[PDB]
C-alpha cells in the first residue's frame, strides 16, 4: 500500500484484492497511474521505458524495477510493482469474462426492460392525467 | 397478527368508531396506529390500562404506565400505537385522512409539481409555504 | 334461473322501510328516494348496499346507477336474471 | 453559470392543460360505489358503519367551503385511494 514501506506483507495482498469491486472499469489496458503509490513521477520514469498498462508492470523481471528504483531515482517502485503482480491475475479474468452472478442475465434485462416502461410513465403522467381530466371537463360541458 | 388482538380487546370494553391504519411504509415513524373514541376520561385510562396487560403476558414488554392527564390519552406498543381520544377532540384532528391520505412515501420524491397539495394539509387549514430554488 | 318476484317483494318492501334516514312508518310501498325516502344524491348507493343485502352478487357499475328511486327501482329486480 | 434555472423555469410553463377538474357532476357518485364495495372487503379491524360515515362527511365538507382544484384534487385523492389498494385503512 502507500502508507506501507519497504516491503509488502503477504496480508495487504488481500486488502488489494477485497478492493477490486470498487474499480470496475480498471482492466490489464488501465494506465498505470492508477496504482497504489504509482505517483506522478515514477508514472514519467516509467513512461521513458515505454510502459504504460498494469499489463506491462507484471512483466518487469525485478531487474527493470531495480534499477528504476536504485538508479532512475523512483521511489516506492517495489510497493507498485507487487500491485499490477496481485491484481493482474483477477483482471486478466475481466479481459475474458466480466461478472459471474452480476448477470444474472435473464435479471439484468429485466431491469433494464422496465426502466423504459417505468420512466415512461412519469413522462405520461404529464399527459394521462390531463387527457384523462380534459374528458372529465368535456364530460360536463355538455350535461348543462 | 398483534394489531388484530388489539382490536379484539378494546372492542369489548365499548370502545366506539374505532380505526386502524396501516401507516408503515409511508411517511409516519409507527407502522400501524389505531384510534380509539372514548367518551369518559376514566373510560380513556380503562383502554389504557387494559391494553397494557395484553402487553404483559403475550408481548410481555410492558415497561411503564403513566399517572394522570387523560384527557387525550395515548398508549404505544412500541410500533403499534394506540390513540384513545374523547367523543370531542376529533371533529378537530385527523382521525384519519392524514394518514388515510398521505402518498405511500416512495422514492423519487423531489420537488414534485408543486408540492403544495396537501389534500391532508388543505382539508384542516391552508399553510403557505414557498418552494425554493437556487433561485 | 332467478328469484320468483313477489318473494323479494316481501323483504325489499322492507328493507327500505326500517332504513337510516328513513321511519319504518314514514315509507309507502312506492316512496320516492329524494322526495318520500328524504334520500340523496349519494346515497343512490347506499340503499344499493340494501339491494346487494338482497341479492348477493356484484352488479355491473351502470346497474347500480341505472335504478331509479328505489320502490320503483325493484322493478328493475324483476329485469334482474342475476337473483340470487 | 446559474441562471440555467431561470432558462430551465421558463422552460417549465408547460401548459399541459391540468386544472382538477372539481367534479360537479355524478362522477362523486362513482366513487363512493367503488369505495364502499372495495373496502368492504378490507375492513376487518376497523368498523364499517365508522367508515361510511367519514366518506360521507368528507363528500360534504369538501364539497361545501373549499375552491375548484382541491376538489378536483380531493376527487383525485379518491381515485389514488382504492389505486393504493386502500387509504392504508385496515
Amino acid at each position: 500500500g502507500i502508507a506501507t514501506s519497504g516491503r509488502v506483507t503477504n496480508e495487504d495482498r488481500r486488502w488489494w484484492l477485497v478492493h477490486l469491486e470498487c474499480a470496475p472499469d480498471v482492466t490489464p489496458g488501465t494506465f498505470v497511474s492508477w496504482l497504489d503509490c504509482c505517483g506522478t513521477h515514477t508514472t514519467k520514469k516509467l513512461i521513458e521505458r515505454n510502459i504504460w498498462t498494469i499489463e506491462q508492470v507484471a512483466e518487469l523481471d525485478s531487474d527493470r524495477v531495480d534499477e528504476l528504483k536504485y538508479k532512475e531515482g523512483c521511489l516506492k517502485m517495489d510497493v507498485v510493482w507487487e500491485h499490477a503482480r496481485t491484481i493482474i491475475t483477477p483482471l486478466k479474468q475481466r479481459e475474458v469474462s466480466g461478472g459471474v452472478e452480476s448477470q444474472l442475465q435473464s435479471r439484468i434485462l429485466e431491469l433494464r426492460k422496465k426502466r423504459e416502461l417505468e420512466r415512461q410513465r412519469e413522462l405520461l403522467a404529464r399527459e394521462r392525467a390531463t387527457v384523462s381530466d380534459k374528458r372529465e371537463e368535456t364530460l360536463r360541458r355538455l350535461r348543462e | 397478527e398483534d394489531v388484530k388482538e388489539i382490536a379484539n380487546i378494546l372492542s369489548s370494553l365499548k370502545v366506539r368508531d374505532l380505526c386502524c391504519v396501516d401507516v408503515s411504509e409511508k411517511t409516519s415513524n409507527f407502522d400501524y396506529m389505531m384510534f380509539g373514541t372514548c367518551e369518559g376520561a376514566r373510560h380513556i385510562h380503562l383502554a389504557a390500562w387494559a391494553v397494557q396487560d395484553a402487553d404483559k403476558v403475550h408481548r410481555i414488554s410492558k415497561i411503564k404506565r403513566q399517572q394522570t392527564d387523560e384527557l387525550w390519552e395515548v398508549v404505544p406498543v412500541g410500533r403499534i400505537v394506540v390513540n384513545l381520544m374523547v367523543e370531542s377532540f376529533r371533529e378537530e384532528m385527523t382521525l384519519e385522512r392524514k394518514w388515510a391520505v398521505t402518498r405511500s412515501m416512495d422514492p423519487l420524491a423531489a420537488a414534485n409539481a408543486p408540492i403544495s397539495e396537501g389534500r391532508q394539509v388543505k382539508a384542516h387549514g391552508l399553510w403557505t409555504l414557498t418552494l425554493n430554488l437556487q433561485d | 334461473y332467478l328469484l320468483d318476484k313477489s318473494d323479494v317483494l316481501t323483504r325489499v318492501l322492507e328493507v327500505v322501510k326500517n332504513f337510516e334516514k328513513v321511519d319504518a312508518s314514514k315509507v309507502t310501498p312506492e316512496s320516492h328516494f329524494v322526495k318520500d325516502l328524504g334520500l340523496n344524491s349519494l346515497d343512490v348507493v347506499e340503499v344499493v348496499f340494501a339491494i346487494e343485502q338482497e341479492f348477493i352478487l356484484d352488479i355491473p357499475d351502470h346497474d347500480a346507477e341505472k335504478i331509479q328511486s328505489i320502490p320503483d327501482a325493484v322493478e328493475y329486480i324483476a329485469q334482474n336474471p342475476m337473483a340470487k | 453559470n446559474r441562471r440555467r434555472m431561470e432558462l430551465e423555469q421558463q422552460r417549465i410553463e408547460s401548459s399541459q392543460h391540468l386544472p382538477p377538474i372539481e367534479p360537479t357532476a355524478e362522477q362523486a357518485c362513482h366513487l363512493y360505489r367503488r369505495l364502499l364495495k372495495e373496502g368492504y372487503k378490507t375492513l376487518v379491524v376497523t368498523d364499517k358503519d365508522f367508515y361510511r360515515r367519514k366518506v360521507r362527511y368528507e363528500l360534504e365538507v369538501t364539497s361545501r367551503q373549499t375552491s375548484s382544484r382541491v376538489r378536483g384534487i380531493m376527487f383525485e385523492k379518491g381515485h389514488w385511494m382504492l389505486e393504493n389498494k386502500l387509504g392504508g385503512i385496515i
